[PDB]
C-alpha cells in the first residue's frame, strides 16, 4: 500500500513537472488521491478500474485494503461532499464516504444558485486551509448541471527541529538556467542532518526534520552541472525510498543553504488523470458513476487542485485542496 | 572543504510523514 500511494505521488510529480517546464510546481498527492478515491467509491466497471489503476491499486484486494487501512505541529485533513438538494445519492455511497473520509454531504442548490454554491464551497476550503487556499473552484466550474462536488482540504504547519537563524539569511543568486540568475533570500546553517549522495543520478538528498521528527522536508538537489530534468526522468518511488535508507542518507555535519520561498499553484487535473489512464469518467455515455446515484447520466466534468507553501527560517506552512465536480450529462 | 548542500539552482522537494513513509506534499522550486 505505502508503495501504491508513493508510486502515485511520484508519477503525479513527474507529469506536473513535465507539463509545466521552467515553472515552479507544488501539489499534495494525498489531497488529490483522497478526492479521486471518493469518486472511486461511487464508480463501477471500467470507470472504476481506470481510477483504481491510476492509484496503483491493481486488484480488488488492493482497493479494499487501501480503504480499510484508512480506518486506523499542525496537520489536518478535511473531506466534504456537496450535493444538489433536489437529488438523492445512494446510502451506501454516503456511508462509505463518511466511514473512510469522515465526509458528510451538505446540500446546495446548484440548479438555482450555482454561484452562491461555488462561493460556499470555496469559503469552506478557505476555513479548512487557514485562508491559504481561496477560490479553489474557478468561475464557471459550477453550473446548472452540477450535481455533486467532492472536496478535500489539507493544512500543515510545523517548526523546524533545527531552525535557521535569520541573522545569516542573505540575498544570493539563484541560477534559474544556464544564462539567467535571480536573487533569493538564502537561509544558512551548519548542523547535523541526514544526507545522501546519490551517484546514480548525480544528486544530493537532504532531510530537514520538523519538530518531534514526525514529518520531514526532503530536498533533492542535482549536482552543479546536472539538469534537473534528468533527475526527474530517473526518479521513481522505489529509488527515492532506497535513497532515504540509513545506508544512503546518513547523519552528516553539513553546511546548508536553502532559499526562503513561497509558492501558490493551481491545476486543472484532467490532462494529468488522462495520462494515468482515466478516460471513461470524463466521457458522456461511458462514465459509470451508478454507485453514487440511481440517476445515470453523470460524468466527471472538472477536477481542480490548488496548493500553497511557505518555507522560512522558523519552519513550513503548506496547504492544498482538491475538488471534483460531477455533473448531469 | 566539508559537506555542503547549496540549493541555489532548481531542486525537487517533498514533505513526508516519516513513520508512514507518505509523501504529503511535493514540488519543484525552479525560480524565485
Ligand atoms: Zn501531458
Ligand atoms: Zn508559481
Ligand atoms: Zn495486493
Ligand atoms: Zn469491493
Ligand atoms: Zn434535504
Ligand atoms: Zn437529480
Ligand atoms: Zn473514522
Ligand atoms: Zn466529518
Ligand atoms: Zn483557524
Ligand atoms: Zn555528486
Ligand atoms: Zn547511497
Ligand atoms: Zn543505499
Ligand atoms: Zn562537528
Ligand atoms: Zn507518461
Ligand atoms: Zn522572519
Ligand atoms: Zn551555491
Ligand atoms: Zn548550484
Ligand atoms: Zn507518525
Amino acid at each position: 500500500l505505502s508503495n501504491a500511494s508513493g508510486t502515485f505521488a511520484i508519477r503525479l510529480l513527474k507529469i506536473l513537472c513535465q507539463d509545466n517546464p521552467s515553472h515552479n510546481v507544488f501539489c499534495s498527492p494525498v489531497s488529490i488521491s483522497s478526492a479521486l478515491a471518493m469518486v472511486l467509491l461511487g464508480a463501477k466497471g471500467n470507470t472504476a478500474t481506470q481510477m483504481a489503476q491510476a492509484l496503483s491499486l491493481n486488484t480488488e484486494e488492493d482497493i479494499h485494503r487501501a480503504f480499510q487501512s484508512l480506518l486506523t505541529y499542525l496537520l489536518r485533513t478535511a473531506n466534504r461532499l456537496f450535493g444538489e438538494k433536489t437529488c438523492q445519492f445512494l446510502s451506501t455511497f454516503k456511508e462509505s464516504c463518511l466511514q473512510f473520509y469522515h465526509a458528510e454531504l451538505k446540500e446546495l442548490s446548484f440548479i438555482r444558485a450555482a454561484e452562491e454554491s461555488r462561493k460556499h464551497i470555496n469559503t469552506w476550503v478557505s476555513k479548512k486551509t487557514e485562508g491559504k487556499i481561496e477560490e479553489l473552484l474557478p468561475g464557471s466550474s459550477i453550473d446548472a448541471e452540477t450535481r455533486l462536488v467532492l472536496v478535500n482540504a489539507i493544512y500543515f504547519k510545523g517548526k523546524w527541529n533545527e531552525p535557521f537563524d535569520e541573522t545569516y539569511t542573505r540575498e544570493m543568486p539563484f541560477k534559474i538556467n544556464q544564462e539567467e540568475q535571480r536573487p533569493v533570500q538564502m537561509m544558512y546553517q551548519e548542523a547535523t542532518f541526514k544526507l545522501a549522495h546519490v551517484g546514480e543520478v548525480r544528486a544530493q538528498l537532504l532531510e530537514l526534520p520538523y519538530a518531534r521528527k514526525e514529518l520531514s522536508l526532503l530536498v533533492l538537489l542535482p549536482d552543479d552541472g546536472v539538469e534537473l530534468s534528468t533527475v526527474e526522468k530517473s526518479l521513481t518511488f522505489e529509488k527515492l525510498t532506497a535513497w532515504t535508507k540509513p545506508d544512503c542518507m546518513k547523519s552528516t555535519e553539513v553546511e546548508v543553504l536553502l532559499p526562503k520561498f513561497k509558492l501558490q499553484e493551481d491545476y486543472d487535473m484532467e490532462s494529468v488523470l488522462r495520462h494515468l489512464g482515466i478516460v471513461d469518467a470524463f466521457q458522456q455515455g461511458k462514465a459509470d458513476l451508478s454507485a453514487m446515484s440511481a440517476e445515470r447520466d453523470l460524468c466527471l466534468s472538472k477536477f481542480v487542485h490548488k496548493s500553497f507553501v511557505e518555507v522560512n527560517e522558523e519552519g513550513t506552512e503548506a496547504a492544498a485542496a482538491s475538488a471534483v465536480v460531477i455533473a448531469a450529462a | 572543504s566539508g559537506p555542503r548542500f547549496c540549493a541555489d539552482h532548481p531542486f525537487l522537494f517533498f514533505i513526508r510523514h516519516n513513520r508512514a513513509n507518505s509523501i504529503l506534499f511535493c514540488g519543484r522550486f525552479s525560480s524565485p
